[PDB]
């Protein structure tokens, strides 16, 4: 069980970047997390801003959804943000995390490539579907698998975006099945969501 | 002026037990909840549990059972044990503070250094390499380096001759602790069924050097 | 001090007075003084450590309705809801007290269960014979949760 945040938020340098946090019945605080270093609170009690935190960091809350607003966004803001809430059952619950990114390069639509299990692997009594996403910016996607026409989440492994030499990013997602599962459906599908567009590839056994 | 840091190993083999200790320097253990938290992709930041100076412990429901936090008031240290670990436990663990009182508004203070424990696979294994046959007229084919350990793996096409269009991806960390990756080339569609394409896979840690020819569908 | 209720204390002669260093702020403890006391008897028959605390519902169920009315006079057009302690240790969360050679810890959740708008409540406790303490509640320790939630349902919790 988690509070719900969007995976990514992207704005041009020096603009308003807003992050939501839905599913919090009580007060909410926020944590900024940069690679390697430790998380640090930027806002607490919905809109309180502690010392050391610039006055461009603010936020508010309306019943259900808490918000973290960021005006004049610069390079020193790029980091993963996590909202937190107290609970009477699990004590503490965090959001799914949002990745703030300042556009330092034009956007690029991801190139998806889906491969069916090879005859070779099936001989080995194993079946793997390979979804390959390359050349996309900013580096943040959502991989969603579908069997026939219904969603499937079990057996899916997905990497985190890795910056390539081209300054862009690339990821991959593998749906591992048993030859039986694979052949008992007529079409598996891999849908990748990036920004406001989604590419969907579909393969089928023969 | 309170400092927290986590000692303990950075490697705990699968199905074993993770043991960490957070040392508190410059301050008493009284009037505080000494907590543990971990952070990783696929699971995000999640609270593990905290402990009072009397030993009163409150663990997270999700990890309730195989989790145990203790505290030695003497050495100003509190420990953490996580039994029957798996690949899903591989994450960056932290030790933080919480001021005794109303937790409705509380937020963790005095964050630790950022200890990263990795639950490694069981032993060394070579990869099984499988071909990914191909079907605005271009085409894409590739290789599948499956179930291997440890890193890294180097893939190349046509003995290094083929470069433009090639893209090898980062490895996936299987639940079983093993690794897998894929290399793919975008080749002119008319080149199919004529220009031979071969992927050269090498995994030195197991002396595995497979060269698999990836030819079109049957 | 880390309690919730005031046993054998002083009574506000006139009516109900609200006292705090900063009512506009949430961090500061709220201490409301009452006039009429409420009987709270915690007996220990004898698990053996499990006890109880008989408190007439109506008395308590009314000494929060009027308490809201006074709070509403400090918060315009805002509802007043009461909810249990959000603590991490037994000593602060529960109503703890030294009763005839024994420290108690009463799960006082039932005392603060929902909003109050204008039988006997039994509270389980922690720690061989029959002990009985006969105190009377003269005042309450509360703590408001700030944040400007737009439902404007000011949630209050017994603490400090
Ligand atoms: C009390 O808190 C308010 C903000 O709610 C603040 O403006 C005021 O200065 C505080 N009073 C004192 C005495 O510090
Ligand atoms: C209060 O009583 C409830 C009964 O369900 C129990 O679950 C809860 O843990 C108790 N609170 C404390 C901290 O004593
Ligand atoms: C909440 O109130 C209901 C009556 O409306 C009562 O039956 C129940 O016991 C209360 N829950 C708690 C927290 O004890
Ligand atoms: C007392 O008032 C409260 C207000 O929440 C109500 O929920 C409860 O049922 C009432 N009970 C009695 C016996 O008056
Ligand atoms: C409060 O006073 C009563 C007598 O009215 C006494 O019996 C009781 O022990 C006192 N309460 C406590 C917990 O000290
Ligand atoms: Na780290
Ligand atoms: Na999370």
């Amino acid at each position: 069980y988690e509070l719900t945040q969007p995976p990514s938020v992207s704005v041009s340098p020096g603009q308003t970047a807003t992050i939501t946090c839905s599913g919090a019945s009580t007060n909410v605080c926020w944590y900024q997390v940069k690679p390697g270093q430790s998380p640090e609170v930027v806002i607490f009690e919905n809109y309180k801003r502690p010392s050391g935190i610039p006055d461009r960091f603010s936020g508010s809350k309306s019943g259900s959804t808490a918000t973290l607003t960021i005006r004049g966004t610069q390079a020193i803001d790029e980091a993963d943000y996590y909202c937190q809430v107290w609970d009477s059952f699990s004590t503490f619950v965090f959001g799914s995390g949002t990745q703030v990114t300042v556009l330092r390069q034009p956007k690029a639509n991801p190139t998806v490539t889906l491969f069916p299990p090879s005859s070779e692997e099936l001989q080995a009594n194993k079946a793997t579907l390979v979804c390959l996403i390359s050349d996309f910016y900013p580096g943040a996607v959502t991989v969603a698998w579908k069997a026939d026409s219904s969603p499937v989440k079990a057996g899916v492994e997905t990497t985190t975006p890795s910056k390539q030499s081209n300054n862009k990013y690339a990821a991959s997602s593998y749906l591992s099945l048993t030859p039986e599962q694979w052949k008992s459906h007529r079409s598996y599908s891999c849908q990748v969501t990036h920004e406001g567009s989604t590419v969907e590839k579909t393969v089928a056994p023969t | 002026q309170v400092q927290l840091q986590e000692s303990g190993p950075g490697v705990v083999k699968s199905s074993e037990t993770l043991s960490l200790t957070c040392t508190v320097s410059g301050g008493s253990m009284g009037g505080t909840y000494w907590s543990w938290l971990r952070l990783s992709p696929g699971k995000g930041l999640e609270w593990i549990g905290y402990i009072f100076h009397t030993g009163e412990t409150n663990y997270s429901p999700s990890l309730k059972g195989r989790v145990s936090i203790s505290v030695d008031t003497s050495e100003d240290q509190f420990s953490l044990r996580l039994r029957s670990v798996t690949a899903a436990d591989t994450a960056v663990y932290f030790c933080a503070s919480l001021p005794r009182g109303q937790l409705v508004n509380a937020y963790f203070r005095n964050w630790g250094r950022g200890s990263l424990v990795s639950v490694t696979a069981a032993s060394t294994k070579g990869p099984s390499v499988f071909p990914l046959a191909p079907s605005g007229g271009t085409a894409a084919l590739g290789c599948l380096v499956k179930d291997y350990f440890p890193e890294p793996v180097t893939v190349s096409w046509n003995s290094g001759a083929l470069t433009s269009g090639v893209h090898t991806f980062p490895a996936v960390l299987q639940s079983s602790g093993l690794y897998s990756l894929s290399s793919v080339v975008t080749v002119p569609s008319s080149s199919l069924g004529t220009q031979t394409y071969i992927c050269n896979v090498n995994h030195k840690p197991s002396n595995t050097k497979v060269d698999k020819k990836v030819e079109p569908k049957s | 001090v880390s309690t919730q209720l005031l046993l054998n204390g002083s009574l506000a002669k006139e009516e109900i007075v609200i006292r705090s260093e900063n009512l506009t702020d949430n961090a500061k403890t709220i201490i409301v003084h009452l006039k009429e006391s409420v009987e709270i008897v915690c007996t220990r028959p004898g698990d053996t450590r499990q006890a109880h605390c008989n408190i007439s519902e109506e008395k308590w169920n009314k000494t929060l309705q009027k308490v809201s009315k006074i709070l509403q006079e400090h918060f315009p057009n805002k509802a007043i809801k009461f909810e249990p302690h959000s603590g991490g240790d037994l000593e602060i969360t529960t109503h703890s007290f030294n009763c005839r050679g024994e420290f108690f810890y009463c799960n006082t959740t039932k005392l603060f269960n929902g909003t109050y708008n204008s039988t006997t409540i039994t509270l389980p406790c922690r720690i061989k014979g029959n002990i009985t303490c006969k105190s009377i509640i003269t005042g309450l320790l509360l703590t408001r949760d700030g944040g400007n939630d737009d439902n404007d349902t000011e949630t209050f919790r017994p603490g400090g």
